[PDB]
């Protein structure tokens, strides 16, 4: 069965990179600003400095993650102003220059669409968020540079210096790394974009409309957000004192018979942060799993064409786009799949005169009447000639050889 | 988290950053590479008298292609270059005896632990 | 180090050190002593057997990928942008160092580049002539054939092309001569 037609088709695909840096103190959490609990939790020997520098750890390490995935280019490449990549149209995923912000229209869908008081009673209670050390408007700066990179220079960017080449040449030189000759592009180009722009307009239509693709990158937020309220509400107990708030002790208590209170007290606020410090050691590995995958696939389906199956999306790989996503990455995959299918009646060789002739590359095929030599990856048939295919042997032990003649051009032309 | 006053003591050339307030380094109009992290794309260095500033960091230098639509820009020489790369592959083997690091040569203090099933082992 | 410094505490006891609890003390009074040390110690115990168990689950992410890279980059040649080094990937070498492992690769890059004028095509008499394996580029009045990666010039022939259609199609297609081996010889 030989395939006829082609067709374009571009899919996203969604990976976290990062979550939020957080940080609490231990002191502060489980005392508060009384000193006799300072005291006794000093009796305890080191158990807050550990938190504390677990709780750094994960912090500077979510900073290293983002560097990672998106900071591959020492350049800032810029496009073009004049816009003339033989009929493809990328105004969709370049930057508009409009908005102060500088992003595309689908950062911003993507942006509208993740949703990220609740905060002020932890912000109140020695709990603090700390910022991201790359700005986002400097994050859709990389990814800006990588797509402008990519879509003027091919692969060359990304190891050494950038080389320039038309859009349409190096449409057929990504073909002709998937098995596929350089004529049919040419041949039909004014269709493959037509084919391009359409499966890109349906990407932001399916972001626009009430669909739920962004939920592996919500996931993430809604744990995050989620361990601090029972954090929060560990807070709120008696872990068998009399009361859960630590001056009605100090007001109705003198301190030898306030002590054991205290102390039971500690030992519950303690135990309640090491569990979340726990979690959260857990959550960052997984995270940072994640972001490394994130990266292996920026750096190969992005930067060059990759070869492996159902890596980079279904089908043959052609080429990547990145875009920025809040706290994760989106990647716009585009393939090469095969439409329309015909039959056809094949043979391993063919014996001319006692000699077996074997395809150099290609495939014999016949329409019931005439056999031809083709690609395997598209029809065009075309006649059998000498410099077409190569002899090895006698046609006596392959298994299904068949009958037919050989065109051997260079007879004619002596004639 | 202080917007900049609420800090006990002032000095010379305060400064306000979307990461806090920063206080004792001079503000500058230009942009280099990151040194010292601060945050929300802040970085600070030591420089030419010789006096700590910070700046916004800055991606780098900025090209473009000279790309038309029938020029192509061909290599003619080469260059082999040769690079490292370090790879841990194994930590230390550690063991610990629980019945000696938390009572040691006593004995009483191990027929009061045994109580405790199984953390031990 | 912490491990042991942790010994040095007394989550609430009397004294630190375990003898001189007994040492002035009758039994059912020092047990609850001896019963307060004993939980705080073994919880610092704890708590170094789980940070130890989540360290060697991340050592061993690196020691998959430090497997995966000798098995590739050091048996064979990769072809992964920029798993084996920045450029084209030649070939590495190992190298140990304590706990754990070094690669040297040897790598390719291009260094001088320049300019041309390009075609996607080269059409003769009707015929449209594309490259077998190479790039149509000239000097401003000539044109030539040459490989991807390193410029060499070479002129255009017959079995250095293949024809598909007629000169119609193709979009930048420009006029060329192809030189045709065959009929001088014939001469
Ligand atoms: C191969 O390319 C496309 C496959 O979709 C076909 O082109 C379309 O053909 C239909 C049928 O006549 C037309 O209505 C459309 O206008 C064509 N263009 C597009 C963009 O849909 C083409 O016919 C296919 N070739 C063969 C031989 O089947
Ligand atoms: C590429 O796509 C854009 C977006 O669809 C096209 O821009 C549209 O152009 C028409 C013509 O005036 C306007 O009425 C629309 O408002 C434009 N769209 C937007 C979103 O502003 C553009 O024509 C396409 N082609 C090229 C070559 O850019
Ligand atoms: C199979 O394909 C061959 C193509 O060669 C068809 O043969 C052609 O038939 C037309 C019809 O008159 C002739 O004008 C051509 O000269 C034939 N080509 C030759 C002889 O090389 C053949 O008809 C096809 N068979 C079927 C069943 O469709
Ligand atoms: C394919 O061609 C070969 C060579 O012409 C055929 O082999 C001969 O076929 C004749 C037909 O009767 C026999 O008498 C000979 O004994 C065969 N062998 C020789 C001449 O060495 C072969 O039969 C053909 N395949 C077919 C017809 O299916
Ligand atoms: C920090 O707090 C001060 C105090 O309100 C803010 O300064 C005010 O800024 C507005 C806007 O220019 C002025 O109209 C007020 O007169 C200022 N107040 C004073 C006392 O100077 C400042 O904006 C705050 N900074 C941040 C980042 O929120
Ligand atoms: C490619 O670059 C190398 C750079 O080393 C050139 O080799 C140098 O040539 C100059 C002039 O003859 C010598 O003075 C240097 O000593 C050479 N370098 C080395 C390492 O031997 C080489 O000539 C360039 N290629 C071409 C075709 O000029
Ligand atoms: C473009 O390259 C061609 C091929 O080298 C140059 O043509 C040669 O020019 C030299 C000096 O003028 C002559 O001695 C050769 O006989 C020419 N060869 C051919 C095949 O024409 C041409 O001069 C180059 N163009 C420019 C502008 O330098
Ligand atoms: C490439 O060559 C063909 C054939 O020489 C050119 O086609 C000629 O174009 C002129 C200009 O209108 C016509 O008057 C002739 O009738 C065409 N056919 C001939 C001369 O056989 C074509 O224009 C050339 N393309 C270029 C130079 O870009
Ligand atoms: C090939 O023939 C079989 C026989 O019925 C048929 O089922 C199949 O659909 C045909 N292939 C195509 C691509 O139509
Ligand atoms: C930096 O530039 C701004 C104007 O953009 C100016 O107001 C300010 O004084 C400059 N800073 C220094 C240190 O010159
Ligand atoms: C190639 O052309 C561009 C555009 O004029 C120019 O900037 C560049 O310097 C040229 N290349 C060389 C090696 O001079
Ligand atoms: C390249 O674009 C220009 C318009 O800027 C056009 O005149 C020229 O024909 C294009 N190149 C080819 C080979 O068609």
């Amino acid at each position: 069965a030989i395939p006829t037609n082609f067709t374009i088709s571009v899919t996203t695909e969604i990976l976290p990179v990062s979550m939020t840096k957080t940080s609490v103190d231990c002191t502060m959490y489980i005392c508060g600003d009384s000193t006799e609990c300072s005291n006794l939790l000093l009796q305890y020997g080191s158990f807050c400095t550990q938190l504390n520098r677990a709780l750094t750890g994960i912090a500077v390490e979510q900073d290293k993650n983002t560097q990672e995935v998106f900071a591959q280019v020492k350049q800032i490449y810029k496009t073009p102003p004049i816009k003339d990549f033989g009929g493809f149209n990328f105004s969709q995923i370049l930057p508009d220059p409009s908005k102060p912000s500088k992003r595309s229209f689908i950062e911003d869908l993507l942006f509208n669409k993740v949703t990220l008081d609740l905060i002020c009673a932890q912000k109140f209670n020695g709990l603090t968020v700390l910022p991201p050390l790359l700005t986002d408007e400097m994050i859709a700066q990389y990814t800006s540079a990588l797509l402008a990179g990519t879509i003027t220079s091919g692969w060359t960017f990304g190891a050494g210096a950038a080389l320039q080449i038309p859009f349409a040449m190096q449409m057929a030189y990504r073909f002709n790394g998937i098995g596929v000759t350089q004529n049919v592009l040419y041949e039909n180009q004014k269709l493959i974009a037509n084919q391009f722009n359409s499966a890109i307009g349906k990407i932001q239509d399916s972001l626009s409309s009430t669909a739920s693709a962004l939920g592996k990158l919500q996931d993430v937020v809604n744990q995050n957000a989620q361990a601090l309220n029972t954090l929060v509400k560990q807070l709120s107990s008696n872990f068998g004192a009399i009361s859960s708030v630590l001056n009605d002790i100090l007001s109705r208590l003198d301190p030898p018979e306030a002590e054991v209170q205290i102390d039971r007290l500690i030992t519950g606020r303690l135990q309640s942060l090491q569990t979340y410090v726990t979690q959260q050691l857990i959550r960052a590995a997984e995270i940072r799993a994640s972001a490394n995958l994130a990266a292996t696939k920026m750096s190969e389906c992005v930067l060059g064409q990759s070869k492996r199956v159902d890596f980079c999306g279904k089908g043959y790989h052609l080429m990547s786009f990145p875009q920025s996503a809040p706290h994760g990455v989106v990647f716009l995959h585009v393939t090469y799949v095969p439409a329309q299918e015909k039959n056809f009646t094949t043979a391993p060789a063919i014996c001319h005169d006692g000699k077996a002739h074997f395809p150099r590359e290609g495939v014999f095929v016949s329409n019931g009447t005439h056999w031809f030599v083709t690609q395997r990856n598209f029809y065009e048939p075309q006649i059998i000639t000498t410099d077409n295919t190569f002899v090895s042997g006698n046609c006596d032990v392959v298994i299904g050889i068949v009958n037919n003649t050989v065109y051997d051009p260079l007879q004619p032309e002596l004639d | 988290d202080v917007n900049c006053w609420r800090v006990y003591s002032t000095g010379s050339n305060v400064f306000q950053t979307r990461a806090g307030c920063l206080i004792g380094a001079e503000h500058v109009n230009n942009s280099y590479e990151c040194d010292i992290p601060i945050g929300a794309g802040i970085c600070a260095s030591y420089q030419t008298s010789q006096s700590i500033i910070a700046y916004t960091m800055s991606l780098g230098a900025e090209n473009s292609v000279a790309y038309s639509n029938n020029s192509i820009a061909i290599p003619t020489n080469f260059t082999i270059s040769v690079t490292t790369e370090i790879l841990p592959v194994s930590m230390t083997k550690t063991s610990v005896d629980c019945t000696m690091y938390i009572c040691g040569d006593s004995t009483e203090c191990s027929n009061l632990l045994l109580q405790y099933g199984s953390f031990c082992t």
